[PDB]
Parts: C-alpha cells; sequence; structure tokens
RNA sequence: GUUAAUGUAGCUUAAUACAAAGCAAAGCACUGAAAAUGCUUAGAUGGAAUUGUCCCAUAAACA
C-alpha cells in the first residue's frame, strides 16, 4: 500500500488552441475522477515556428487508478498530441496571526 | 491446485477514425463563427501546394486493404486496439483461448506476464507493463484450477513470420465472441478496451 | 445577418449534437464502468484466491514514471 | 476517443483570421492546424 | 428445474396524492482552467402485491 507522488504532465502540441481543449477536457475529466489540479501553467513559446506547452497539475493517484486513468488518456489524446509525465520538483494577513502563536 | 496464468495483451491503435458527419456539420459551425469574431497569383501556389500533399502518400488509416484476411499479422487493425489470441487444446476441452502459460510460485505475475510475452509468440516483440494488478481471472474444473488473465500494451511488435503455423489471431472487440464463447472466455471484454 | 431558419436550423443540430454528446458521456461512463468494474472484479477475485500476490501488486515502481505515451 | 476533443474553437478576443492548414510530416501523416495566412500545407523537415 | 435473482431514468427506502418527484448528469454563452452565473437538453415504475414477498420478463451458479 503506497500512494503515487504529484505528478505533473507536459502537454506540447503545435496549437495552444487544441492544446488548451485537452488540457481543459483532462481537467474536468480530472475533476471527476477527483484528481486535484492545483495548477495548469503554460510554458514559453519555443521561439526558433513555434509551439506551445502547457502543465495540467495531477495530485494523487492510485496503481489501478493509474492504470484505467493513463490508458483512458491514450483514447483522449487527439490528432498530433504529446503527452509527458513526470515528477513534481506569498502567505497573507489572516494565516500569519495563526501560526505565531505556534510558533511562540 | 492447477496454476495456470494468462496475458490479455493490447495493441495501441496507430492512427486515428475519420471525423462523423455530424461532427463535420459542427466543424463548419465554429469555423463559421470564428471567421464572424476574427479581426479581418495565389492560385499557382495553391495549385502547387495541393499537388505536394498528392506527391506524398499519407500513412493509410487502416491497413486492412490489402490483406483482408491476415488474421496472424500483428497489423490486424489501426483504427482500433488489439487483442493477442491463439487456439489452445487440452486434455478435457478444445477452446480458442487468449494466450496461456504455466506459472510457478517462484516467478510473480509480472515474471510470468513476461514470459507469456515472448513465449507463445518466439520474437523479440516489445511490451510494457503498467501495474502488477491482473484484469481478469476464470476458473474451470473438471481437481482445482484456476487461468489469470493480465493486461500488458504493445510498445512495438518485430513479428518475424507472420504466417506461423500457431493460430494466433489478433481481435479488437468483433472476434472475440466468436472464437471465445464460454462467459469464462467471452466476458474478457468486461476488462477489454 | 442570418436568417431565422437558418439559425433554427443551427439550433437544432446543436440539440441533436448536445443529446449526442449526453450519449457519449452515457456510454463513455458505462465503458468506463464496465472497464472500472472489471478491474475492480478482478481485485475481489485474486484476493480470494491469494491475497499475498496483490500485497506484492499494491507496491508502486519508482522507475514506471516517468512514463511518456502517444 | 480521438473525436472527444477534435472539434475545438478559438478563445481569444481580438486576432487575425486564422486558416487551416495540413502538416505532412517525415512519415506521411497529417495533421490540421490553425495558421495565420491562407496557405494549403505544410512540409516538417 | 433449485438458488442467486433485478426488476421508477446515473442515484433515492421520491411518490403513490391534488405530480410519475428531487438530485446527479449534458449543450451554448461568459475568456486564464475549474467553479459560479444566464439561456437551453434527454429521459424511467418489467409489474405487482405489501410495504418502511412474490412476480414473470429476466436470471450466472446451482443444474
Amino acid at each position: 500500500d503506497y500512494e503515487y507522488g504529484v505528478l505533473n504532465i507536459h502537454l506540447t502540441a503545435y496549437d495552444m488552441s487544441l492544446a488548451e481543449s485537452y488540457a481543459q477536457y483532462v481537467h474536468r475529466l480530472c475533476n471527476r475522477l477527483s484528481i486535484k489540479v492545483e495548477e495548469s501553467y503554460a510554458m514559453p513559446t519555443k521561439t526558433m515556428l513555434t509551439t506551445h506547452e502547457r502543465v495540467v497539475q495531477i495530485s494523487g493517484l492510485s496503481a489501478t487508478f493509474a492504470e484505467i486513468f493513463l490508458e483512458v488518456l491514450q483514447s483522449n489524446l487527439p490528432e498530433g498530441v504529446r503527452l509527458s509525465v513526470r515528477e513534481h520538483t506569498f502567505k497573507a494577513r489572516p494565516e500569519l496571526e495563526e501560526l505565531l502563536a505556534k510558533l511562540n | 491446485w492447477r496454476l495456470s496464468g494468462a496475458l490479455c495483451l493490447q495493441r495501441p491503435p496507430l492512427i486515428t477514425k475519420a471525423l462523423t458527419p455530424l461532427q463535420e456539420e459542427m466543424a463548419g459551425l465554429l469555423q463559421q463563427i470564428e471567421v464572424e469574431r476574427s479581426l479581418y497569383l495565389a492560385q499557382d501556389l495553391e495549385d502547387m501546394w495541393e499537388q505536394a500533399f498528392l506527391q506524398f502518400r499519407p500513412g493509410a488509416r487502416e491497413t486492412e486493404a490489402d490483406k483482408k484476411n491476415d488474421r496472424t499479422s500483428l497489423h490486424r487493425k489501426l483504427d482500433r486496439n488489439l487483442v493477442l489470441l491463439v487456439r489452445e487444446k487440452l486434455g478435457d476441452q478444445d477452446v480458442w483461448m487468449l494466450p496461456q502459460v504455466e506459472w510457478q510460485p517462484g516467478e510473480t505475475l509480472r515474471g510470468t506476464a513476461e514470459r507469456i510475452l515472448a513465449t507463445l509468440s518466439e520474437n523479440n516483440m516489445e511490451a510494457k507493463f503498467l501495474g502488477n494488478a491482473p484484469c481478469g481471472h476464470y476458473k474451470f474444473k473438471f481437481l482445482g484450477v484456476k487461468v489469470f488473465f493480465f493486461k500488458a500494451l504493445l510498445l512495438t511488435g518485430d513479428f518475424v513470420q507472420a504466417g506461423k503455423k500457431s493460430r494466433h489471431v489478433w481481435a479488437s472487440k468483433e472476434e472475440l465472441g466468436d472464437y471465445l464463447q464460454p462467459k469464462y472466455l467471452a466476458q474478457v471484454r468486461r476488462f477489454l478496451l | 445577418e442570418h436568417s431565422p431558419e437558418e439559425s433554427e436550423r443551427r439550433a437544432l443540430l446543436l440539440k441533436r449534437w448536445a443529446l449526442f454528446k449526453q450519449q457519449e458521456h452515457e456510454m463513455e461512463r458505462d465503458a468506463i464502468r464496465s472497464m472500472l468494474e472489471a478491474q475492480q472484479e478482478a481485485l475481489e477475485e485474486l484476493k480470494l484466491e491469494s491475497a499475498e500476490l496483490y500485497a506484492e501488486a499494491i507496491k508502486r515502481d519508482t522507475s514506471l514514471f516517468p512514463f511518456e505515451k502517444e | 476517443d480521438c473525436s472527444r476533443a477534435s472539434l475545438t474553437r478559438l478563445r481569444r478576443q481580438a486576432y487575425a483570421r486564422l486558416y487551416p492548414v495540413l502538416l505532412v510530416k517525415q512519415d506521411g501523416s497529417t495533421i490540421h492546424i490553425r495558421y495565420r495566412e491562407p496557405r494549403r500545407m505544410l512540409a516538417m523537415p
């Protein structure tokens, strides 16, 4: 019994618009699947032509869940979209006051 | 107890299916609105580029047109996944079976699962395992017996001698019921994609 | 400017598409449900047969990821 | 299925109209893309 | 054949009344995504008792 680490997916596609559709589409599927998405950040253009790469954060997975989920990505993965799987690497006033008591 | 293991291999579809007509009309609709909301001899160039498309042929979405009968070939289907399927004969049964092998406690399911990949294919085919969790289990009694159905994906296939004397048949979904009648073998669709 | 019948026809095909998409979700969810049920069913059966194998199986593979799929 | 998210549309307020072109790959495969000019196809080198 | 059956729409032990209900789910619009919000979508009591078991349709295993 072990829990997978939070793994980012770098979605690299020629067109951002197609990349955006898949990123949102996987997100909504992720939300239905109870996959938490902390961030959906986008990398800078690969200027030389250009290409667009978008990160959809995926946090939490199970061995059975991963096997079924990863395959579903294959079918969902649309025309000329390249997947990627990688392991992952200012607090406001109300938070500050609570922490002060803890460390005092 | 009679320990027997088996593997439900999966082959990715290389080329995507074409869009349905209902999608095609929707594509026109989204394109039309896109032009509306967008912010605002070339014919010879179009002719040069259109023939450039013609001269270089694209990979056929289905490589079946030439074959029409190559069940034993790894490229049975392209738009959908394939499953290895080999005839087997038992002492008390003679049925078309998913590739089966004998396993021992010394070998883990993955070790047997790896052996299934190359034992009944006697080639350098390349497949990948995602997890050790199995996908099916079916028991037939005459004496205790059990068959474990695993799952794997075919990265690439170096299937030399496509015309083997063995009866290996690649089926996506149509031939599963045709070849595997009993639920113990006709229910393989439950964990098949 | 588009005619009202043209909008009506485009709305109707959109209505068909919305109904078609609803059928897609039912088909995809049922397809996923069968896949999950089969995977869950496989979990139940072998655990009865031998829980020891699953104890090893439930352990993750550190080298499995990063995994790239086209 | 690849057709689940194949039908997509631009999500930008203001921009010059984009035209569809085919990017012919080195293995012959083709993919639809949106390009600034009304070209017909592209060739991967 | 015996089990086990599964039997208002994804869900509900909503309902049988003066309605076959509520919720989940879906499309479009709204530009980070998601959510929210507005305008839209598609539906079922197998069918009883009697409720807070048949009953045959169906039904693997028993057989």
